């Protein structure tokens, strides 16, 4: 029931980094302090590493095993979009804004950190754990392309979207409500994806599902704040982007078709102000009057 | 947000399910009590505004020089006491941006609107201090426009040219190519839009010294004209616009309109060459009889002849060509090239149509030369002869290269003061004094053509505005009336005042004695038909005017053929881009595309309805895009009759009509006598 | 050295369906014979058939056995292309021209035939053969897909080519062309992949690897022989189209980096109408000598 | 495949681990037994053949005419005489295909080698039986070779120009700019390479009287001579080549290096037109202390001092320049320039390197004019002086814009003959002779600059020729001594020659009394050092011949001062690209490429041997690309002390060296007195 127009919103979404001019940032990024430059790298730099994961291997996986050459051609398009558009759009970003040796040292800080480490050994063991006409191991590993989608990635856009909303940063900014407004769709549909599959449980296999689902929330929830910490306390705003993921979390358990975990809070406003002609042939009556 | 730019975005915002199109006004005031009057510089008396203009080099002495300051003084008192207020914001807006001179850090306003009109009036004068009186009171009353180059540059000693339309024949030679590049080069740099000939150019695939397949076509010779006007750009300050116009009986003619397709490759496509094509009327025989036609190499036909295609009548010259073994020829299908031209206009409103028998069977200058091909804005209808530019040491054969005078009357303003004789002679006048005052000292065809021919383009505009303040419909047989009328006494005032001229002077322009003028075949329909209104409301919309009648077009024909014509051509209807909008006329004689415009400016938002536009008159005020285009053809062609060179024309179709729309448009303006078709503007 | 540069020219011919309206094919499909009808329905369905392999299958098998995250991107955008795009025209060039019983007849009569069965069941054990962490394999399967893209498509694109070349069929025929320039970069990107492999292996390997090579091209050869006999025979065209598989066929090789295996011929002009050195800084003391 | 295809392939199958080298002469008897004299046209007798050449419109009657039948007669008996035999099958194809006289439908051969000879001998000759001989002793000999123009259409009456290269001064205007133009596609309609000079122009950014920033620098020069380059392409059959020089203190030096970068956008990349940069020793100099530069804006610096920038010395007015206020600049880093241009050498072998205080410290003509720039070719370096293109019924300045006659010695021929002397002063006739009879109508500039420096250009080939037959390595010390004195030799006897016409016409070149050949000052260092060989071997290879020493340079010294030279330039070592085929000789001075070059010719590939290749000398000739630069750039400026104009240098690089080493190269050619820099031709 939804797939076709899925597919029809994923084309109509279309687009490519370069339609975006990025010289009007080199500015209000030199004026930045060289904390906030550096989480801002850094926040890129893990989300690059996401997408790369995510286009090399999440969503060509998971086309693998769902069936339909239409489901399979949404998910083969969201794969392209991961690895050729969002991945890609950093590197022009990064290329714009920073000199080779930063850029260098920021994908070699990626490789050593632990925690953006154990959250790509996380999600991409579940991705490579699918076994052919297994259903429930493509369950597992939909739940961690949710989480992904929905909830992971907002650690990291927190910060271009505290920009945006401030009037800073504007281009980039513009490129990260692009990916955003893609990872959003994304969540949804890999969503009603892992509740098909889900539906389909006895009582008791559903009671399993939800605990692996919250299980999984929770451990990847603990690792996160850790790096959030990590990155944000050096610009003094670690506590508002918790309450960031937070929010995101239930909206990724929610797309799951499971109830809300945390408790409502107020988030930044500045974030939330940071979201031819037809031809007809000439008769020969056309040539009197 | 200035509080001129709010009173002006407040007419959207509608009051009792009313536009308030009055806050206009109020806007402004607000545009002259806020910004103009407090950027605009103030001298203790003229003397000392004329001493710092001059001194600073902003005017020029020598026009100034021909009057004592009393007599100065007295003409820009007379433009003065007009007491003149722009009724829109955009018209003061566009003048004061435009138009109005400014110091040389562009941040004060050193002449207001009386002040250019003033200085117009003592250029145009040229000494006569009563005669400097008249234009200062035929501009303040806003009856005669000079053009945008004539109104911005009089008077001014950093200028362009007063003149921006030039023709200019290209011979099939690479020293004539060469030649044509540096001239559109320099007037180009004199800011005058260019149009080129490319029909003498011999076709891709043609012998250069008897070597075959050496010739690069006319697609070679566009690019390089695309380069030099992409080169020179009036100083970088506009695009440079160029013109180029093929006979659609070349056989380059589609790798021409392939210049225009989006397809096209980058070595294939000109971006800032504007293309249009000359269709005789063999051409549409052959299409309308479905029979395939030939497109010829014109260096081949040159050599069996001994004079180019374009310079001979296709009509009686095409089964010639057609059974001369030695003319190289390619099939072609007329109908697939007319849907191309169609789609090609859909697609980019590329190329221009030139209708040739629909100029040259009323072309009053056929002895000279009969009209090969038009200017960048098709209006200009004109004889021209090519040019011999030889090697070096060695001396060119100049021929005559058009280039014609703008100025545009407002047929609101003339018709509501009942001045039509008074305002088309005095713009006669002024249209000869600046094409007296021309001298192009880089363009030898066009000075030579200027000498000779004295032609002068004489335009109209504001015909819809008029038309709709006066409850008549643009499409209505009581317009078209009206238009035949108006533009009859206008054709009938410009001959008198031409033939005045030519009496006073003692001279005519060159060769017209072979003119149909001369042997008054073109008073044959002025002294058989009369057109006098048909209707009641027009003839009432003419009362207090003498309407001349065939006795009086009589003794017009006598008296030019006692004293012959000093111009050449007189009339010709430009589209009137931004003079348009400080006249508070709507452009040309074309429809409004709009009843508001939207327009942004900077980062603001602007909004100009068109001049009168009320509720009473909101349904007769009707867009081009809804209209008929056969209607809007019949008005032009009524207004065609009376115009001796041609009209820009543009079609205004909508996404709905197809290239089949498009082509019977173009057809039934070939029926009805259309010179030229300029635009095919997709809603 | 490359897959940049095929990056920009891939997403730089992304296209759409929707983009070109095929009703207006009807006006000179109604004219041709039962034959040409025939012809073409069995033609479109082989092309179609063959693709849905190499969307499904070719493309994504290849990019999860290749290293590097940026030929995975291009790799990605193909497949995506294959599914989402090529696919949906193929579809929508059929919905077009046959009513939904014609379709279905049409496809299980192109299912059952022998030699469109050969071929795709050829290439597709190839690709089922790659085992991970084995190059030779890997090279084997990139020959079966640079085949398919550059050679076997080929006898089927002759007919729309062939009628688009005399004003039939133009709007199908424009996007069978679009079509194929896709195939045409598939082709030779996927030709320098193995190329690279190629380039790697000892040189009594790489003579084992171009017999490999010349061995399919001629199983493959000779099966097309057959096919466009099959096909073409009932519609007088064989003699030519054969000309234009050798054409063809001498192109994959070509992108393959072998030498031609048949002689220049002519092709059938209808058909035709149809179709940075290492910078080092100055050290000083070296503007004196 | 052709059985001549089969044996020259047959070299490359190797017999006993040995080439077969042998089988390339097969192949050329093959190449005449089948192809040649099957595909001749032969004639009853010379007078049959004369005639059908001349009333065929083939050859020119006027040079024919000055002899009778039977001088011809004895030119083509002495020519056939020596019964001349190509050595390699690549000769004789080369002089097939490209030089030797077919017919209009080009299906049969009209000359051989023997009649192109004979009918360039009776051209030089001028009317003179015996030294018609003497040409064609010296051309089937193969000791000089006149250049590809000259060798080609020398008395042919559907030839070109008999000049290869011109040199093109464009003053800063908008009519300077269009000559330029229209001469350029004038001159690549003659078939000769146009180079310009646009270090006049105003850069970008500057004011076109008082507007600022209106210029497009030379960018857009750049762009409108790559079209008219583009346009001009030799009726389609030669690609048109232009260069543009620009001197590297013009603020336009990045742009001007940025059209020649592969990530150029389509608005800034030119494609046809060749790029050279005029480095003074300012810029060395500043790179070399690490100082920030600076660039310059041409037209500030023509205002403040009345003369163009590259008019004057930049090393005693760079500091004026940098102080003065009214000069407008950009600072560069001067270093970061130099690694600019080796990455835009190695990524495309552009730009030419033209060393200017190199160039004019011993350039002969200061007084005339500093050599601001060079040819396409960077061989050509020669005193210019700018035009001034007025407006239209204006008279024009006409200055001198360089152009020269090519002709190469080949080194091995003419010393196996013992004939430097003779081969020389025969070479320099001719040359005088093709400048004589050299007339181009639309070049004012050019005809006049050819009237008065009567400038010719005599070159060598086949010097790694000669070097590795004699067992001399190119990069050993002998190699080098050798060069010394032949190339010494070589002057000597170009001088004499020019003294000797001087004195038998009464003429000298205009302005020589100014000139270092005048006031002796050019003979300083040949009437003090002694350049004979230092070596037993050199000594020994020169037997036979007088080598020149003090005392006769100083008597020619002293003919010099009594009787003038006819030449301001004599000697230019030209690239010699595909001549040096038919000639069996080594490209120009340069060491060769490959010793076995593979061409693809049709659907067949050839194999091309270096002339002489062997066992023996196998290792004496080695490739370009595994010799030191640096040894490289040792003998050609060895060769250039002799030379007055320059030497067309290319660099062979590999592709593991940097950029880094690329500047090394450049400094070290800059040091050692390198005038210009051909190409960075990477393996
Ligand atoms: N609509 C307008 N068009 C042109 N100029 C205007 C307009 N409105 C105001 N101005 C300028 O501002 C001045 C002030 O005009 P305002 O409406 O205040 O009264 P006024 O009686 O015309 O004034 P003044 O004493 O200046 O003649 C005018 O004289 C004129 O120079
Ligand atoms: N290498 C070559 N260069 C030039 N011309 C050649 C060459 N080889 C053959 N020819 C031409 O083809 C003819 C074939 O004759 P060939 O050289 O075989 O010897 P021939 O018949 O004994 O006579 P001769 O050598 O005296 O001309 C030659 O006379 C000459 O005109
Ligand atoms: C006309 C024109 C000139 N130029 C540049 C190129 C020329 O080298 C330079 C000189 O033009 P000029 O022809 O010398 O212009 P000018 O003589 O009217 O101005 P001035 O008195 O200052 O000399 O201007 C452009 O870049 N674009 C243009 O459109
Ligand atoms: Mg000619
Ligand atoms: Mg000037
Ligand atoms: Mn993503
Ligand atoms: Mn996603
Ligand atoms: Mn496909
Ligand atoms: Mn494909």
């Amino acid at each position: 029931d939804f797939t076709q127009m899925f597919y029809n919103q994923n084309v109509k979404q279309f687009w490519l980094p370069e339609e975006i001019a990025l010289n009007g940032d080199l500015l209000t990024w030199k004026y930045l302090g060289k904390n906030e430059q550096d989480t801002y790298m850094k926040v890129l730099a893990g989300l690059t590493l996401l997408d790369t994961e995510q286009g090399n291997t999440g969503m060509p996986i998971v086309a693998e095993h769902v069936d339909g050459h239409q489901r399979k051609a949404v998910l083969n398009f969201m794969a392209m979009m991961e690895n050729a558009v969002h991945a890609k759009s950093y590197s022009n970003i990064f290329m714009t804004l920073a000199p080779t040796e930063t850029i260098n040292e920021v994908f070699e800080w990626v490789k050593q950190n632990k925690y953006l480490q154990k959250k790509a050994q996380m999600i991409v063991g579940l991705y490579k754990a699918i076994q052919k006409d297994d259903e429930i191991s493509l369950f597992k590993a939909m739940v961690a392309s949710v989480y992904l989608e929905s909830f992971l990635f907002y650690s990291g856009f927190y910060y271009p979207l505290y920009f945006y909303g401030q009037g800073k940063l504007m281009q980039s900014g513009e490129i990260i409500n692009l990916i955003l407004r893609d990872e959003a769709i994304h969540g949804v549909y890999v969503g009603l994806l892992a509740q098909e599959i889900y539906n389909k449980q006895t009582e008791e296999k559903k009671a399993e599902l939800r605990e692996f689902a919250i299980d999984l929330l929770n451990q990847l929830y603990e690792n996160e704040l850790e790096y959030t910490e990590d990155l944000y306390d050096q610009v003094g705003l670690s506590h508002d982007v918790k309450k960031f993921i937070r929010y995101n979390a239930n909206k990724a358990l929610m797309n799951l078709g499971f109830d809300p975990y945390f408790e409502e809070e107020d988030i930044n406003p500045i974030v939330l102000n940071g979201l031819k002609a037809t031809v007809e042939p000439l008769k020969d009556d056309d040539f009197y009057f | 947000v200035p509080k001129w730019i709010q009173l002006n975005n407040e007419i959207m915002i509608q009051k009792d399910g009313k536009f308030q199109f009055d806050k206009d006004k109020e806007a402004v005031h607000s545009y002259f009590v806020d910004y103009i009057n407090q950027n605009t510089v103030f001298f203790h008396n003229l003397k000392e505004k004329l001493d710092y203009l001059v001194e600073n080099q902003y005017y020029e002495e020598e026009f100034l020089s021909l009057y004592s300051f009393e007599d100065i003084k007295e003409v820009f008192k007379t433009a003065y006491a007009k007491k003149f207020r722009f009724p829109s914001f955009m018209s003061a807006f566009k003048f004061y941006n435009d138009y109005a001179l400014k110091t040389n850090d562009k941040k004060k306003i050193l002449e207001r609107y009386e002040d250019r009109i003033s200085i117009v009036a003592l250029f145009f004068a040229n000494g006569d201090t009563e005669k400097a009186k008249e234009y200062v009171n035929l501009m303040i009353n806003q009856e005669y426009q000079p053009s945008t180059p004539t109104f911005l540059n009089a008077g001014r000693k950093r200028r362009g040219e007063l003149v921006s339309c030039f023709l200019l024949e290209v011979n099939d030679s690479l020293n004539d190519i060469s030649r044509a590049i540096d001239i559109s080069m320099q007037l180009s740099k004199l800011g005058g839009g260019v149009s080129l000939n490319l029909s003498k150019l011999r076709a891709k695939g043609e012998a250069i010294k008897d070597v075959e397949n050496a010739t690069k076509g006319v697609v070679g010779v566009m690019k390089l004209l695309d380069n030099a006007f992409r080169y020179a750009d009036q100083m970088g300050q506009r695009q440079g616009s160029g013109a180029a116009y093929l006979n659609i009986f070349h056989r380059d003619i589609n790798d021409f309109l392939d210049t225009k397709k989006i397809s096209a490759d980058e070595d294939v496509r000109v971006k800032t060459l504007s293309i249009g094509v000359v269709i005789p009327d063999k051409f549409v025989e052959l299409a309308r009889e479905d029979k395939a036609a030939y497109v010829f190499y014109p260096h081949t036909i040159y050599k069996e002849y001994g004079q180019h295609m374009d310079e001979m009548d296709m009509n009686e010259m095409y089964d010639k060509f057609v059974d001369n073994p030695r003319v190289k020829k390619e099939k072609i299908n007329p109908r697939k090239l007319l849907e191309k031209l169609a789609m090609l206009r859909s697609e980019s409103g590329y190329p221009y149509i030139m209708f040739q028998d629909n100029v040259n069977k009323v072309h009053a200058n056929n002895h000279i030369s009969k009209v090969k091909f038009s200017n960048l804005c098709s209006e200009v209808l004109q004889a021209s002869q090519v040019s011999s530019y030889t090697d070096y040491d060695e001396e060119d054969e100049i021929g005559l290269d058009i280039s014609c005078n703008l100025g545009s009357l407002n047929i609101l303003n003339v018709m509501e003061h009942k001045s039509i004789e008074k305002t088309v002679k005095l713009a006669t006048d002024s249209l000869t004094h600046v094409s007296e005052t021309t001298d192009i000292r880089n363009a030898p065809a066009v000075r030579r053509a200027n000498k000779a021919m004295k032609s002068i383009g004489l335009g109209a505009m504001n015909l819809h505005g008029y038309l709709a303040q006066n409850g008549i419909a643009y499409e209505s047989p009581e317009a078209r009336d009206f238009a035949n009328t108006f533009f009859m006494m206008v054709n009938f005032y410009s001959i008198q005042r031409s033939a005045e001229i030519a009496k006073e002077k003692g001279e005519t322009f060159d060769q017209y004695e072979g003119s149909t003028y001369a042997t008054g075949e073109y008073f044959d329909k002025y002294v058989s038909t009369d057109f006098s209104p048909k209707y009641e409301k027009i003839a009432n919309l003419f009362e207090g005017m003498h309407i001349p009648t065939t006795e009086d077009w009589k003794k017009l024909k006598a008296f030019v053929a006692e004293h012959g014509m000093y111009h050449s051509y007189r009339l010709c209807i430009a589209p009137t881009g931004s003079i348009s909008y400080v006249q508070s006329s709507t452009a040309s004689v074309m429809p409004i595309m709009e009843r508001i415009e939207e327009r942004t400016y900077g980062n603001s938002k602007t909004y100009y309805p068109m001049p009168g536009l009320a509720s009473n008159n909101w349904f007769f005020y009707k867009e081009a895009y809804d209209m008929d285009m056969f209607k809007v053809v019949d008005m032009i062609a009524t207004i065609q009759q009376h115009i001796d060179q041609g009209i820009s024309f543009t079609l205004f179709l909508k996404d709905t009509m197809t290239t089949r729309d498009l082509n019977r448009i173009d057809l039934y303006a070939h029926h009805r006598g259309i010179k030229t078709i300029y635009y095919a503007r997709t809603k």
